[PDB]
């Protein structure tokens, strides 16, 4: 609970990044940094955690489950929660610092049977898209 | 026309068990001497037959067409184990020579029609069909309550081996879907029915009530899903709520009681309109004994689940809207009788409605078999009850009265006063006694 | 306390190598579809 990772575009390959004027933009991966991409998730809508725990040698836990816990994701450096934004469906999201409660993030992942699935997207669309842009 | 709807109905009621009694018997010779150098040596026509069902419902279609081969043929399996009248009719047959046979002869059909993957094609119909009701899935589910019943452990191992091997998800969304798909009472549906040119139905376009759309349909369902845990099976019990082996895993027990949530809401929201009203309608005593049959039904599942003690399915629906459900139905339990009461027409409705209060209390009794002392099941029925006082208070105060919903005291008045005969007193003796 | 290495079990091959006087880690990459070779 609490764990900085940053984020890969599978179909891209570039990396999420916090620009400096408070939004996000995808960037490539020669140049990166832990401060731009570094975001954790949370037990819930508070500051009641900053920082505890370390490094450990296995898994242990089982702790979030697909599906069925809720968590919110935030930036740990920044300090700044993802909020989505009613611009103008397309809810362009921009770093609020409070930011509305009607934000929830559920989890869903590749399961077994799409693992195919992530499988096919990252090896199939990542080299071939890129070797053939590259031929092109 | 008028020949149509003679000869629909006057050989139908011959016909079907002479022929399906025979077609079935002929499609299983297992006789034929093969004298070839082959392992599986022809086994019969059924098994072709049951494999190419289970070809077409296998292949990948996004919509299951109607396939009237499949229905015509499914009907003929499932009154092909029905030779049980299931029925007392005349004076009791002998104890334990007749039972026995009617068993043992109901087992070597099942066996005759689930040795060939008729399990396998029932299951694989029902995840074909992706969550969508209607003739498709009316047989097949026939079907599956006609090889189950009975509490065939066989079948049952054999539906959850295949299930669990497979790892199959779209069995369980389908059902879930189904059972989201199913229908309820329509009031207001019932209110425009009713109003119609002037008074009732003078036109009389059809036969069509469609208060109820699906009522067979899910009282098969439900069937199927009880059979499919009968004789306290705790596979099945698990199964139906964890799915380990699955990653998508779907909870059937919630949506069960989800199900008997939005049936209540009917039963309750089906008084207020017959309250105020002095008689109960011909069309109305027949909805109420259609849904009564229902809650029957989705009670008997519900007891089903956990009639065998699994702690998971208990504290499942202790963290329900069962409690909520309970609520509602011991109000509608309680104002219901005592208007019954004192009609004497409307009887055979008052008893239907007691049979459904036995089964309510059969399920809050099964609720409570592995009870710990101070436990958080024990904690939730009283709090249940701490709100629902007033109707149990009123039907617990009003449970004694020598009579009216329930005793045997009345006795004490007919003995007193009669010289010979059985008892024909006056009602100013009765009174005055 | 002490872990040892079992089957069915994910890996990572590394080598520690020195460039410019500065030590450098690496770890074995293999790409499936592009190329056959294996890279760094």
């Amino acid at each position: 609970w609490g764990q900085p990772f940053r984020l890969r575009h599978v179909t891209t390959g570039k990396y999420l990044s916090l620009m400096e004027d408070k939004n996000l933009l995808l960037m490539d991966k020669e140049k990166a940094d832990v401060k731009s991409t570094a975001f954790a998730f949370r037990s819930s809508k508070e500051k009641l955690d900053v920082g505890v725990r370390k490094e450990v040698d296995g898994m242990g836990t089982s702790e979030i489950k697909y599906g069925d816990s809720i968590c919110y994701i935030q930036h740990v450096d920044t300090g700044l929660w993802l909020t989505y934004q009613a611009v103008d469906i397309q809810r362009k999201a921009i770093m609020h610092h409070e930011g509305h409660m009607d934000d929830g993030l559920n989890l869903s992942r590749s399961q077994h049977e799409e693992s195919r699935t992530a499988r096919v997207i990252r090896s199939t669309v990542f080299l071939f898209n890129r070797f053939i842009r590259g031929l092109d | 026309l008028f020949l149509q709807g003679y000869e629909k109905s006057w050989i139908e009621t011959e016909e079907h068990y002479f022929e399906d009694k025979l077609i079935e018997d002929l499609a299983k010779p297992g006789a034929e001497l093969p004298e070839e150098d082959e392992a599986m040596k022809r086994v019969d026509p059924l098994h072709q037959l049951i494999l190419l069902f289970s070809r077409t419902a296998l292949t990948e279609k996004c919509k299951l067409e109607e396939d009237f081969l499949y229905m015509a043929y499914a009907d003929i399996m499932a009154k092909s184990c029905h030779d049980e009248e299931d029925d007392d009719g005349e004076e009791e047959v002998k104890s334990f020579e007749e039972k026995e046979m009617e068993k043992q002869k109901l087992l070597y059909q099942q066996a005759r029609l689930h040795d060939r993957g008729a399990a396998e094609m029932v299951l694989q119909t029902i995840s074909a069909s992706k969550g969508e009701t209607g003739p498709m899935v009316a047989a097949t589910l026939k079907l599956g309550i006609a090889i189950l019943n009975g509490g065939n452990s066989t079948v049952q191992q054999k539906m959850l081996d295949y299930l669990k091997e497979k790892k199959d998800v779209g069995f369980f969304q389908s059902l879930a879907g189904l059972m989201q798909s199913c229908s309820v009472l329509d009031l207001n549906a019932f209110e425009r029915q009713n109003k119609a040119e002037g008074l009732g139905m003078v036109t009389e376009e059809g036969s069509g009530e469609k208060v109820l759309q699906d009522d067979e349909f899910t009282c098969d369902l439900f069937r199927f899903l009880q059979l499919l845990c009968e004789g306290h099976n705790s596979d099945f019990q698990n199964y139906l709520r964890t799915q380990t082996g699955n990653n998508t895993t779907v909870n059937i027990i919630i949506s069960t009681v989800d199900y008997l949530l939005r049936v209540q809401e009917s039963i309750s929201d089906f008084y207020w309109y017959y309250s105020g009203k002095d008689i109960i309608d011909e069309q109305g005593q027949r909805n109420f004994s259609k849904a009564i049959q229902v809650a029957k039904q989705v009670f008997n599942t519900l007891t089903e689940y956990i009639q065998g003690p699994c702690t998971g399915n208990q504290q499942s629906l202790a963290h329900s809207r069962l409690w909520d459900a309970v609520v509602g139905f011991l109000h509608v339990f309680a104002h219901m009788q005592m208007k019954l009461s004192q009609d004497s027409s409307q009887i055979e409705l008052l008893k239907e409605l007691m049979d459904l209060q036995k089964d309510m209390v059969v399920m809050l009794l099964s609720m409570l078999e592995g009870n710990v002392v101070n436990g958080t099941i024990g904690k939730q029925m009283v709090d249940m009850l701490v709100e629902s006082s007033n109707n149990v208070e009123m039907i617990l105060k009003f449970f004694d009265m020598f009579l009216k919903l329930k005793d045997l005291t009345s006795s004490d008045t007919f003995k007193e006063y009669d010289p010979d005969g059985k008892g024909v007193i006056s009602k100013r003796d009765f009174h005055k006694a | 306390e002490i872990q040892f290495l079992r089957t069915d079990d994910e890996v990572v091959l590394q080598c520690t190598a020195t460039i410019h006087k500065e030590q450098q880690k690496l770890c074995l990459a293999a790409e499936g579809f592009g190329n056959r070779l294996c890279f760094l």
